């Protein structure tokens, strides 16, 4: 619904040959890094590789977080897409390490085919038969239905407090029965269907579900109900011995022919904020066999890298993880590209302007910044709209650009010291 | 199929290509080259599974590139899943919840490893029917002959709160916990609606109804978190105890893993710890080995680091390898040489034949041409990014065309630093 | 006392944002950690995988019944052809039905178990200066350990016990303001939701009330106050001189009267 | 084992001629 | 608030026994049921935290502890 | 029975006058007159205990008797009066803020003594007669000078056979709550041994009258009064240092009531004394908080030792005498402790040595006191005790010279060791 920064992103404009379009798919200029970028998620369709990282490197204003957003988009939803600012892995709760487990892991997807069945309705009898069943009667609008229930499901019949008249779900897989409510007739309307519903959820889920799952137990009747309290804080998973685990039986589910392995992709932004510890780490457990494609997002050039405070790395970046990393290089656009990228920002949002008024836009941004020159669209257009003009003349950016000063002016403001 | 693990950085080191005399070959399995730094790594992994002394270390230094890690995965890899090998890095130490020293303590306790035997009588049969007035009676059934069994006060009550009912398959051991190991016989139907998440109808057991059970699992000493609290098993799922107490740790788990293995109950098996970028670590760490490796029962230890003379992490004193001399002292130092034109050529076929990546000769000379002025991995990489570009471009096999393409498309750390004139 | 519970007015739709039974995947496949206090590692690695029902067998047993035996020894118009096809065919999908959960309840096995815990578990008491609870003095931790050395160490029981002569008389801070229950909610709840609270708060209070009976008397002290009885005592002089003549007056054993004008000061 | 089905046979005889 | 105090049994049955383990308190005055004004001072920071951290009663919620 | 001499067991007490008149060695501590006058002087103010928050520093070289001053005050103060002895790095604690460690420290030196009257019942059981159905039953109490009667009741029997008590006993019986407390078995309580029985352990029956009216004490530190305070759980004084505890009303209520109870005459007030043993190690804000905690009413006298002189304070880059800042320097007296002589040395050194059961020959004190002079007082106090185990092992019995001079080859002092380091060392 609403406009955001990389809305406009649909997707890399590359053709069939794998060649970039001037413009197509909402971005345009950075041939060479879109055809890149292009080259690379074949991997991730491809899916038989494990361990890659490849690093956008550009100066900010770039469009290196526009190009991981077509990445994602173009691979769609089927396989998961897991951002992650650098920033996000000084938790507090949970060491560094173990966030960026957590992230590789979770980037990683599964899906799943789940034919589960679900019996639905309101109550019209219960007995049980020291139980060797229960006798239960559920009534939609398809017919009555009489269900013969294993006495373990009859406590929890009991628990949820079920009678002639309410209206309840009954899970033939797991026995979760849910007490929606009683009837309308007595609330909750009857139920409108086949009773006895059968279907199949195709339902993807991550790999980090499957172990945050059985980080804590879940369950109750003993002193154990006390955990259900107490915060809930998230912890380290041990790599040891619960993992691996979860790995043997993801495997022997695929081998089975039930579950469905789809690698993810992971995008970590200013990179140059992990610490170097962070880095190496980083540089150890992406060399592993089930670790994910990762891309890194580099926002400076030569810097120091943080923790050291005596080693210059470009990038800020240690040589040690840049190695390894296959580097996209993000350049800095044309006038052309930038009223070009102006003028998409302005048909994608609704605003109409023009040619006047788009020319000068386009100076602004080749005198400021294309980001500056873009966040100067909207005001533009809420003054116009304010005179009663529907479009943007000439007469409406050049009075918002000495409203809303840029880093530049406001830099040479503040030189007075005060 | 896809797998969960598919190839990735070191999947091509299928082992240590060794001999039956530890000579290494010039082409093997998985591993290439490196002739001194593998016949080392295979006399300490010799030593491994002898087993009769404690601690050791061998330190593997050499410029980022020559098959340090490498080395590490085939040793890891000839080393079967007989004996740990726990391979760490040089910051998963660095926790909030353990201190800098608890953390290399579990990770020592982890890379030994010991191998429960356990035997006991149990009765298994199908209930036929529980008679209760208290005193009772309960006959168990089985294809090879039906049972009679008077019941006291601990079995009624253990009975009953588990709720056992006719049919069920029930499962006693003497100190009855009372497992009720499978569900129901018969009384079938149920499935018309319904079955509980732990019914598992599985018919009734064949044989005796009495048998003796002997159950073999292999464990970790790092076991005295499966005591350390109440309910022990759940902290072996998560992060646990920020600190086991020492006062348990270092004598009674160990006198009791001793008595264990006088009375042939268990064995220990010490494995490896691979701590890998062990530059990171602090002094603390460091003077913390110092004594680890005095200990009884200490494992091996393998470090991996790349930096030559460097500041040390906490400390402004220099040192080689960036770790104290007082540690350097304790440890065997092996030396990787940098490949040549000959054998980075020969791990880069290696690596396409991974993929099965058909590469024309001319190709390869230009990729090892080309890996042997800005790195290794990053031909590695140009493999696969070849690969799939020439399989966009409807080809089987790729060529040097190819190959500059992906050399033009994606640039190293040189050629982007060198780039890097724009600063911003 | 705060009379105003300050009840969250959050919004109806939000209670439950996550309950969907059609859009939620069967995580029971993947419970490990469920395992390891309830499956046995000989139930996984030796009887399933010999004793797994095969689906001949479950066909098969749908069939005619046998009656049990009666031991006494002392010595040494027409049906419808669619109606019974749709019943066989659901008969068979129920049967499909039970070969299926039979099979996916039964796929995973424990990571330990629990004959490996129940080995790797020692006494409770591990590392502490008393001994474990010993069946007898068959076996070494009986006399290993010394009663001597047990009274060393004071539960919070004894703990309590022994402050209970100063617990009487510190123990007065009285809580500036005291809130109702933390928080009711205002709200057009799922149904479901206000029994299964009820049932756990039911569960605690039935398990560890009865533990907190000790600490009864921390709290009285900690929720309410009360004067010394002595109070003003301390510092009336009449009373402190009535006091004395009283006691040196009682030594002698004789009877004495005592005159007083007001109901309210006879009380 | 097999003690249970002797038996059983026997008591099976006696109850039919019973 | 909920509270119940024993003030100890009353004082006629203290002739009851010899010595016995009660504490004994004359009978109270006044009427049975009785309602009092008090002008009590609290800070705002007492509000807050008696409704942060809550303790009440008519529940288990000394799980607070 | 068995506590170790440690380094300041020799000093029982300042070897003062009744007119605070330092003696030159009495009561263990020897030289030191100025210093040891002063601390007197405080000692007496302590004592005296109607001044709240006075602060002292001790400074003085390194082992010159500024801990043997404080152990000292601390023996002559004796019990009865708190006395916390805590190190400057102990405050610098995980779980609690050191101004919230600075104020335990502070409220644990001062003491409240609730006086009560309560009366009870001493005497020696004859029979315990009881007749179940409630059920009731007797006790006949023998004191050696009369016997009565009791008619027991419900709980009193309940009470009785809880702990058990039998016939010949000896017991007190807490009127007011019924607490029962048995004392012994007195020579009666012989059981006339035919069974399993194990105790003859007899004593002497009460004397005097059988219903006495006796007085109790109960006394107990500011902060234990707030640790028991502040939540449910009033174990924290032992179970562990778990606190935190807000100052909101807990610790002003406490501090009100306790003024109502000093007002009333319950519980006045008996403060104490805080000996802060190298000071520097304490925060700037650890001072800043001083500053103003000094202030407050129920403040106890506190005494900081100071081997430090002019040095950066801690947290900061301030230079600034004693590493402490002027500040909190402005409200202290200095109290400065001066290098003992040839003499004075000796002198240390012969009780130090008398104290640990070593006789020493004359010449060898003066090698000692030679070693001392030229080398640190802590350095010749330490050599006595390993020049006496070479004495036993040639079975000596007196140390000598030589004893003294072998132990001084092969132990090394500090400068020794220094000049010793002439290698790289692994520096
Ligand atoms: N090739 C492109 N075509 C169209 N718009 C672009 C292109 N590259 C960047 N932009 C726009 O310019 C802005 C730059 O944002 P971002 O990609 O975050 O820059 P950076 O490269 O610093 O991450 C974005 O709003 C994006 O929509
Ligand atoms: N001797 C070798 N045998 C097989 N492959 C090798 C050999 N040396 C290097 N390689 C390949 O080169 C890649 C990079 O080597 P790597 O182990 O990362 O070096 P380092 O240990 O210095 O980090 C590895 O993934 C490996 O596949
Ligand atoms: N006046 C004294 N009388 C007796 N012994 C002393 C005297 N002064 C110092 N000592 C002894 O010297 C030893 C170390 O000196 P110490 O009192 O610790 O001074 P400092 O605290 O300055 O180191 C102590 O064991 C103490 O017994």
């Amino acid at each position: 619904q609403r406009i955001a920064s990389h809305s406009h992103v649909k997707g890399l404009g590359l053709d069939e040959s794998g060649l970039a379009k001037q413009a197509a798919s909402g971005l345009v200029g950075q041939e060479n890094a879109r055809e890149a970028c292009g080259v690379i998620v074949e991997l991730i369709k491809s899916k038989k590789m494990a361990g890659r990282a490849v690093l956008l490197a550009g100066p900010p204003g770039t469009g290196k977080t526009a190009l991981a957003l077509a990445i994602a988009q173009e691979l769609g939803s089927k396989v998961p897409f897991c951002p992650m600012v650098g920033s996000e892995v000084y938790s507090t709760e949970i060491k560094k390490t173990e966030v960026l487990m957590e992230n590789f892991r979770r980037a990683i997807g599964l899906r799943i085919k789940e034919t589960k069945e679900v019996y639905e309705g309101e109550v019209t009898e219960l007995t049980p038969c020291t139980i060797s069943h229960v006798i239960i009667g559920l009534k939609t609008a398809k017919g009555t239905k009489q269900l013969k229930l294993d006495p373990s499901i009859f406590e929890s019949l009991q628990k949820e407090r079920v009678e002639a008249g309410d209206v309840i779900y009954i899970e033939a897989n797991s026995g979760a029965v849910k007490r929606q409510g009683r009837c309308d007739t007595y609330y909750v309307p009857l139920p409108k269907g086949d009773v006895h519903k059968k279907k199949e959820i195709i339902q993807d889920v991550t790999l980090h579900d499957l172990d945050v799952a059985n980080a804590r137990p879940q369950g109750g009747q003993d002193i154990l109900s006390m955990m259900g309290q107490l915060m809930k804080p998230k912890k380290t998973e041990i790599t040891d011995k619960l993992r691996g685990e979860i790995n043997k039986v993801v495997n022997k589910y695929i081998d089975q022919g039930i579950a469905e392995l789809v690698p993810g992709v992971l995008f970590v932004d200013e990179v140059h904020m992990l610490d170097i510890e962070c880095f190496t780490y980083l540089h150890r457990a992406l060399e592993s066999s089930i670790a994910p494609i990762v891309i890194f997002a580099s926002n400076r050039g030569n810097c120091v890298i943080r923790g050291t405070e005596d080693i210059t790395s470009p990038h800020g970046i240690p040589l040690d993880l840049l190695d390894r990393v296959m580097i996209i290089r993000t350049m800095l656009y044309t006038p052309q590209e930038m009223k070009q990228i102006i003028k998409i920002r302005a048909q994608t949002e609704g605003i109409n302007i023009s040619e006047e008024a788009l020319n000068h836009l386009g100076e602004i941004g080749t005198k400021t910044t294309l980001r500056y020159s873009v966040q100067l669209l909207t005001p533009a257009n809420l003054l116009a709209k304010i005179n009663g003009k529907d479009s943007i003349e000439k007469e409406h950016v050049e009075e918002i650009s000495e409203l809303f000063y840029d880093a530049k002016s406001s830099a040479k403001i503040l030189a007075d010291q005060q | 199929v896809t797998r969960i693990e598919r190839i990735g950085a070191h999947s091509h080191i299928r082992g240590l290509g060794l001999d039956d005399a530890l000579e290494p070959r010039q082409a093997s399995q998985g591993m290439v080259g490196q002739l001194a730094a593998r016949r080392a790594a295979g006399v300490v992994l010799e030593m491994i599974r002898e087993g009769k002394i404690a601690g050791r270390a061998v330190l593997i230094a050499g410029q980022p590139g020559t098959g340090k890690t490498a080395i590490a995965m085939g040793m890891a890899q000839a080393l079967g899943p007989d004996t740990p090998f726990t391979a760490i890095a040089g910051s998963e130490i660095f926790s909030l919840e353990m201190s800098k020293t608890e953390a290399l303590t579990q990770a020592f306790r982890r890379s030994i490893g010991v191998r429960i035997k356990e035997e006991t009588e149990i009765i298994e049969g199908e209930v036929v029917e529980i008679q209760i007035d208290k005193v009772g009676k309960l006959t168990l059934k089985t294809t090879e002959m039906e049972t009679i069994y008077d019941l006291g006060t601990k079995m009624i009550e253990s009975l009953t709160k588990d709720k056992v009912q006719a049919g069920d398959v029930i499962t006693i051991d003497k100190a009855t916990g009372k497992i009720s190991k499978l569900g129901r016989s018969f009384t079938r139907a149920r499935d018309y609606d319904a079955m509980g998440s732990q019914t598992k109808f599985v018919q009734c057991p064949d044989g005796e109804l009495q048998k003796r059970k002997e159950v073999v699992h292999t464990v970790s000493l790092h076991e005295i978190d499966v005591i350390n609290s109440r309910t022990q098993g759940f902290l072996a799922l998560f992060s646990g105890d920020t600190g086991e107490i020492k006062s348990e740790v270092r004598e009674q788990i160990n006198a009791k893993v001793a008595e264990w293995r006088e009375e042939g109950k268990a064995e220990i098996i010490p494995g490896v710890l691979f701590i890998d970028e062990v530059h990171m670590l602090d002094i603390e760490s460091f003077s913390f080995l110092n004594r680890a490796l005095e200990s009884d029962m200490a494992p091996v230890l393998i470090m991996a680091t790349n930096r030559g003379i460097t500041r040390i992490r906490g400390t402004s004193y220099q040192s080689p390898h960036g770790i104290p001399i007082d540690l350097l002292d304790r440890l065997l130092i092996v030396s990787t040489t940098p490949y040549s034109e000959k054998d980075t050529k020969q791990i880069l076929r290696i690596r396409c034949e991974e993929e099965d990546v058909e590469m024309s000769e001319d190709a390869y000379t230009v990729l090892t041409r080309i890996g042997l002025e800005t790195s290794l991995r990053y031909a590695i990489q140009l493999i696969t990014a070849a690969s799939l570009v020439c399989r966009k471009r409807k080809g089987t096999e790729v060529q040097v065309d190819d190959i500059k393409r992906v050399y033009s498309l994606f640039l190293d750390e040189s050629r982007s630093t060198q780039y890097m004139k724009e600063y911003q | 006392i705060t009379p105003g519970i300050c009840f969250s007015t959050a919004s109806l739709v939000l209670r439950a944002t996550d309950v969907h039974p059609l859009q939620r995947i069967d995580m029971g496949r993947f419970d490990l950690i469920g395992l390891e206090g309830r499956v046995s590692r000989y139930e996984a690695d030796t009887f399933l995988p010999r004793h797994r029902l095969s689906r001949r067998v479950l066909l098969e047993v749908a069939t005619a019944p046998d009656p049990p035996p009666r031991p006494k020894p002392v010595k040494m118009p027409f049906y419808l052809d669619s109606l019974e096809e749709k019943r066989k065919r659901q008969r068979s999908e129920r049967l499909e039905r039970i070969f299926q959960l039979s099979e996916a309840h039964g796929a995973l096995a424990p990571v330990y178990g629990t004959e490996v815990l129940d080995f790797c578990t020692l006494p409770q008491p591990v590392a502490s200066p008393i001994g474990p609870r010993s069946p007898g003095p068959s076996h070494p931790t009986f006399w290993t350990y010394t009663e001597a050395a047990h009274r060393a160490v004071l539960f919070p029981q004894q703990r309590l016990d022994q402050l209970s002569e100063i617990i009487e008389r510190f123990i007065f801070v009285m809580p500036p303001v005291e809130a109702p229950p933390p928080s009711l909610h205002a709200c057009h709840p799922p149904p479901w939701l206000a029994p299964r609270q009820a049932a756990f708060q039911e569960q605690l209070a039935s398990e560890l009330w009865p533990r907190a009976r000790p600490l009864h008397r921390i709290v009285c002290n900690m929720r309410t106050q009360f004067p010394d009885l002595r109070l003003i005592q301390y510092d009336c002089g009449k009373l402190q001189t009535l006091a004395v003549l009283l006691r040196q007056l009682k030594a002698e054993g004789h009877r004495v009267l005592i005159f007083t004008q007001m109901t309210r000061m006879l009380d | 084992a097999r003690a249970f089905k002797i038996i059983r046979e026997a008591y099976k005889k006696y109850i039919t001629a019973h | 608030s909920g509270a119940v105090k024993r003030q100890g049994r009353c004082d006629t049955y203290a002739t009851e026994f010899d010595l016995e383990a009660e504490e004994y308190v004359p009978l109270p005055k006044g009427d049975v049921h009785k309602k009092k004004e008090i002008i009590q001072d609290v800070t705002l920071h007492d509000l807050d935290v008696a409704n942060a951290r809550p303790q009440g009663g008519q529940d288990i919620l000394s799980m607070m502890g």
